[PDB]
């Protein structure tokens, strides 16, 4: 018999992104080659099969720094991290290959799906 | 608010 | 020029609620009289003006335990905590007064709004 | 996916 507030989930995510911009309660640094990205472990787990696996691990859950595979593109990661916190994906001709490869590595199935559909339309 |  | 995934914010919130149920990465206990509620500080801040104020405070931000005013009803808090993590509000005739008073204390304006409208319709 |  519950009632539901339609905009609640979007409002929560907007405030989680505000916390990220202000660097409040961030508990991990993701290192992608020469670049660093601060984030909330809970948000990363909620969006990515890879981070969900990493942060449920009894040893890795306590790490303050996570280094990604050297093949991962920093811009691709940045675009996906922005997507995690906003639901918006900056998908462009110049970045689609890097975004799709990063999404496959991060196990973000909906992003992989759309990257596949956008590439198929161009061939 | 809505009836879900 | 971004594209947007409609269900993303709802999917994030569902996984944050799964983390709460499994007690993963919870970093605070909210004490309401004889009852205890584990939660994520980031979610509490994202939903409540009161917790936003508390956890941006340079001293309170590091506390693992927060005690609420003894006038706060544990059931009212439980209903609001469930709302924070799901967008669903279990508003009933028997609990509406406690829910509205708790929402005013927690500074959850949209919940206060609806409680006011539901009481006005019954008078 | 949509055009926001
Ligand atoms: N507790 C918990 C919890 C926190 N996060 N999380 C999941 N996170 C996840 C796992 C896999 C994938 C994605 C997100 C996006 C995607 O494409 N795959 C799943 C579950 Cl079943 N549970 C949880
Ligand atoms: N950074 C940050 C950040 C984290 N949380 N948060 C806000 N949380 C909030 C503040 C007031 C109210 C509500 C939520 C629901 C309501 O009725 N009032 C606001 C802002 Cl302006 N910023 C942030
Ligand atoms: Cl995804
Ligand atoms: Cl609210």
């Amino acid at each position: 018999s519950c009632i539901q507030f339609t905009r609640h989930a979007s409002d929560v995510l907007l405030n989680l992104n505000r916390l990220r911009s202000r660097d409040i309660l961030t508990d991990v640094v993701i290192v992608v080659s020469r670049e660093q990205f601060r984030a909330h472990k809970t948000v990363l787990m909620a969006c990515s099969g890879l981070f969900y696996s990493i942060f449920t691990d009894q040893l890795k859950c306590n790490l303050s720094v996570i280094n990604l595979d050297p093949e991962i593109n920093p811009e691709g990661f940045c675009i996906l991290l922005d997507f995690m916190y906003t639901s918006r994906l900056n998908l462009r001709e110049g970045n689609i290959m890097a975004v799709m490869a990063t999404a496959m590595y991060l196990q973000m199935e909906h992003v992989v799906d759309t990257c596949r559909k956008f590439i198929k339309a161009s061939e | 608010w809505v009836i879900p």
